[PDB]
RNA sequence: GAGCUACCUAAAAACAAUUUUAUGAAUCAACUCGUCUAUGUGGCAAAAUAGUGAGAAGAUUUUUAGGUAGAGGUGAAAAGCCU
RNA sequence: CCGCCUGUUUACCAAAAACAUCACCUCUAGCAUUACAAGUAUUAGAGGCACUGCCUGCCCAGUGAUCACUUGUUCCUAGGGACUAUGACGGCUAAACGAGGGUCCAACUGU
RNA sequence: AAUUAUAUAACUUAUCUAUUUUAUAGUAUAAGUUUGAAAUUUCGGUUGGGGUGACC
């Protein structure tokens, strides 16, 4: 489902139902109320499907405190209504995620999608990453979003001519046999953040990270 | 234009009493709260409200906006004025009873969807159960003399 | 908030609609809507009075038609009259009684033959007595009931249209005990049965909030009903005599209540006690009383009377068991 | 802030809101005067 | 009791330099305000002081006289103000 | 993230996301010698709501086809006449602005 | 919520002044009917606190 166009968000709620029905209620089977729970990793867009899918059917509007960086809904909330005809209410969930991720590598490709905080993995670090998956998928996007170069696979020097389109310097202190200078330099690290933004938000285009393990 | 069908509907509003006329109109501002426009528009889509009494128009009024939540919009458009008091409450009802209509609740929200208003009053007898309650003219028959006994009796 | 009745509304409507489907907006509104009543001869000296009193008013008894010892007089197809209230009869005994043509049936349908012991569990003032004692010509009875008010009453219309002299014979005895207690007390006593099991009233629950079995309060009792249902059927399996005929009644339209008690008591009493019942099939009755009742054919076991517009005489599924060892 | 300091003297708005002209223009104003001079005030009015 | 304060009427006054332009725009004094921290806590003070901050040609600030009074007045609504 | 902006508020514990605000929307009123107003519907009062292009509610007699029937509504008694020629909703611009609430890098430092 | 309610508006019969043979006008008032701006007064008891059940 496309949340922000709402792409086949209508199919879900007939198979919400289809599934209870088949499944024995039990203690809540006289309740005529339905109450379902959403909940995923940080920033998948939990609480925008249920302002999705409550605008589409009740449409009244938000009901959940959308956001664009991950930790936006602390803690559980109370039960929003979604869809009178079943009287469908969905329960909004902060996102969680398991000590263990497995590989290293799936760490970078939860940190690529936002999913957890860019500080502590570095954003210099995770621009890499992009680097190399995007080079190895071959979807050269950047290259004409950033007037750079045909192609490059140096993350130094792709980070380099990007501050330069983005007019972008920062004054940073470098350490020299001599002494401690404060030598104005480009600013590296908004190439990596702005570059890691334009990526969510499609301009590089779409990508599959896991495509290696289709053939599994 | 306005004046045409409603003198020829109700040619005798000119020799009613003042009275009469005001009663109407106030009770309709004062008791069903109905916009300016809606007034007008009520008195020339269906003249015959004047013709009826004050005090059984009201308990119309309410029994639309009250028993079946439309709002005012709403009744202007359909006429429900127009139609005779024992129609509406024997189809509401039978619709009521058969669970294809229900009282929109106090969120404002009805679980199973209502049937076309227009299609409840302005179909004929014949239609009516053919499509919209689906059942037999027979067993419709019974119902309105169980019903008008009910009403007896209350 | 939500009364009593309103919770009743909507159990049948998740549960009882889809059982029923397409017929559930008929049935819907027929319970809805007002009772028919049908008059039951008190027979006796009013015998020959009222028979003819009630052709003036043009109601037919719809068992003089299916024979074409009970006859209760009704007014014909949709016809929505309302019979005159009882009045006493020149003995002193009321003329006749109005109930549920549909709650006559469980006592024709049982066979009641002359020279036999009658148990009637948890009988209560519901009119089967009273019909089932016209009945009696020469048949020992029984009667019991939980409560004591609820039996007060039913002393009550005894008095009013049974004779002393035949109240007098112990053929009338009236206890209140406990059903499934009573099983013990009298094994293999009586030949024929009639156990109507308390039951979830739809027609009373929707109209009547007083003692309404959906309240809240009591939503213990409410499921643990074919719990107690079960007992009571196997308690009447073990009181009815070897080769005897029982009649088990619920007024509810619930499947639950309904086909899956029957056929489990048999399996607890087959188990349990190693016993056997043997089903009978009333398809024959029912295509006598086509005119004057509506079935519908889906129920495994027992013959629902469905309340109709047209002949709204429902609810009542009475279903008959013969006891084969 | 600081509290205390409503008194902004003016003999104008002084003489306007407490004058014996002032006190003299109602009776409700008079009666007042009347009760000062029957308990022995040095000053009726400003 | 509206000399405090909310609001209004009338008669008046203040606004440097700089850049934009032609303005409830910008930098920033006078001036208005009162975000933050610290001290104070019978304190200088029954709400201040030291820093740091917001606005500063406008829905601006200020002065003088008058009007609205408690079942009420006023309120860019804090149940805020009315010695 | 929240509010569109400048602005306003609990004097003496909250200056904000709250109030105001332009624009937009709803209701009421056809009028004079003390408010409104020496005014008159492009006006005045009352209240709601950020606007702006775009998706978008329902509502829109039926069948023949500007024409006839079936309906509907009324009467006179089941008959006879009479008459009937997109607006309560969302995404959201989108930018800008903020002694607002959260963050991150850099420099900086007795934190 | 209970009791009232010449704030307003309304209409009805009267009083009353014009008028036409009964009639339609109005109304320094009274008696009603209808709305309610408001005024007045109240917050039973038992359930280890609370909503629901209840019970006296
Ligand atoms: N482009 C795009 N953005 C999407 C889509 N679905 C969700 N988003 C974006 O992802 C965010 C919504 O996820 P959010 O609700 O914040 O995540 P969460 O799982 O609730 N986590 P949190 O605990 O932080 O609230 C918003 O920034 C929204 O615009 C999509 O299909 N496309
Ligand atoms: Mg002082
Ligand atoms: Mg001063
Ligand atoms: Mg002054
Ligand atoms: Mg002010
Ligand atoms: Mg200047
Ligand atoms: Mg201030
Ligand atoms: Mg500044
Ligand atoms: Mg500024
Ligand atoms: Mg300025
Ligand atoms: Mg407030
Ligand atoms: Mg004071
Ligand atoms: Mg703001
Ligand atoms: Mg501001
Ligand atoms: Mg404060
Ligand atoms: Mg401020
Ligand atoms: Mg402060
Ligand atoms: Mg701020
Ligand atoms: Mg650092
Ligand atoms: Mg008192």
């Amino acid at each position: 489902t496309n949340c922000v166009k709402d792409e086949n968000i209508k199919q879900i709620v007939p198979k919400v139902m289809e599934l209870i029905r088949c499944s024995y209620r039990y203690h809540r089977a006289e309740t005529p109320e339905y109450c379902i729970m959403v909940v995923g990793v940080p920033n998948v867009g939990k609480s925008s499907l249920i302002n999705s899918l409550r605008r589409q059917h009740l449409r009244t509007g938000k009901a959940a405190r959308v956001g664009g960086e991950p930790g936006i809904t602390r803690a559980v909330t109370s039960r929003i209504q979604v869809c009178e005809r079943p009287l469908v209410f969905l329960l909004d969930t902060p996102g969680v995620l398991a000590p263990r991720i497995e590989s290293v590598e799936t760490g970078l490709k939860l940190a690529l999608c936002g999913t957890v905080l860019d500080h502590l993995v570095g954003e210099e670090t995770m621009a890499d990453y992009l680097l190399y998956t995007l080079n190895r998928h071959g979807l050269f996007g950047y290259v004409q979003h950033y007037a750079l170069a045909s192609a490059c696979d140096q993350i130094e020097w792709v980070l380099k001519n990007v501050a330069i389109k983005l007019r972008k310097t920062r004054k940073v202190k470098v350490l020299t046999g001599t002494g401690n200078v404060n030598v104005i330099q480009p600013d590296y690290a908004m190439a990596a953040r702005d570059f890691l933004r334009t990526f969510r938000s499609g301009l590089l285009g779409q990508v599959m990270l896991d495509r290696d393990i289709i053939p599994a | 234009g306005k004046l045409k069908r409603v003198l020829s509907v109700c040619p005798e509003v000119f020799t009613m009493h003042q009275r009469d006329i005001d009663r109407v109109v106030k009770v309709l501002r004062e008791k069903c709260l109905f916009t300016a426009q809606h007034i007008t528009d009520v008195l020339h889509r269906c003249p015959t409200v004047l013709q009826e009494d004050p005090n059984e128009l009201e308990y119309k009024f309410q029994y639309a906006y009250f028993r079946m939540g439309l709002t005012h919009l709403d009744i202007v458009r359909t006429n429900f004025l127009q139609y005779s008091i024992t129609k509406i409450k024997q189809r509401h009802i039978y619709l009521e009873r058969l669970g294809r209509y229900q009282t929109p609740d106090k969120k404002g929200q009805t679980q199973i969807p209502n049937p076309s208003l227009r299609n409840i009053l302005r179909v004929s007898e014949a239609e009516f159960l053919a499509r919209t309650a689906c059942s037999s003219v027979e067993e419709f028959q019974v119902f309105k003399k169980l019903l008008d006994q009910e009403e007896e009796e209350e | 908030q939500f009364t009593a009745s309103r919770l009743a509304l909507q159990n049948f409507d998740m549960t009882y609609s889809v059982q029923f489907g397409d017929l559930w907006p008929s049935i819907r509104v027929s319970l809805l809507s007002e009772q028919k009543y049908g008059a039951l001869v008190n027979n006796f000296a009013a015998w020959d009075s009222v028979s003819a009193k009630l052709e003036q008013l043009s109601a037919k008894d719809f068992v003089s038609e299916a024979i074409s010892n009970l006859r209760c007089f009704t007014f014909s197809r949709g016809d929505v009259s309302r019979f005159p209230p009882a009045r006493l009869g020149s003995l002193g005994l009321m003329d006749y009684y109005l109930m549920d043509a549909a709650s006559l049936l469980p006592v024709l349908a049982l066979g009641l033959q002359h020279g036999d012991t009658v148990l009637d569990l948890c009988a209560a003032p519901g009119g089967k007595t009273l019909a089932l004692l016209q009945t009696g010509c020469c048949r020992n009875l029984a009667a019991n009931d939980l409560s004591t008010s609820r039996t007060g009453r039913l002393q009550k219309v005894l008095h009013s249209y049974v004779p002393q002299d035949i109240r007098e014979g112990n053929q009338v005895r009236v206890t209140s005990w406990d059903g499934r207690k009573w099983g013990e007390l009298e094994g293999d006593t009586y030949d024929r049965v009639l156990v109507d099991v308390p039951c979830t009233t739809d027609r009373h629950s929707l109209h009547e909030e007083e003692n309404n079995i959906f309240q809240r309060s009591r939503k213990k009792e409410r499921q643990m009903l074919p719990m107690l249902q079960v007992q009571l059927l196997a308690a009447g399996l073990l009181a009815t005599k070897p080769g005897g005929h029982v009649v088990y009644s619920t007024c509810s339209l619930s499947h639950l209540q309904n086909e899956y008690v029957v056929q489990g008591a048999i399996e607890l009493l087959a188990n349990q006690y190693n016993i056997k019942v043997q089903v009978e099939d009333l398809s024959h009755f029912r295509k006598l009383f086509m005119d004057t009742f509506c079935f519908f054919p889906s129920c495994q076991v027992g013959e629902l009377v469905i309340p109709n517009l047209m002949v709204n005489f429902g609810p009542m599924y009475f279903c008959k068991l013969h006891r084969l060892p | 802030r600081a509290r205390g300091n409503e008194y902004q003297p003016s003999n104008i708005k002084r003489k306007h809101k407490h004058g014996w002209v002032r006190r003299l223009s109602t009776p409700a104003g008079v009666q007042v005067i009347l009760r000062r001079m029957l308990k022995g005030r040095k000053s009726l009015s400003h």
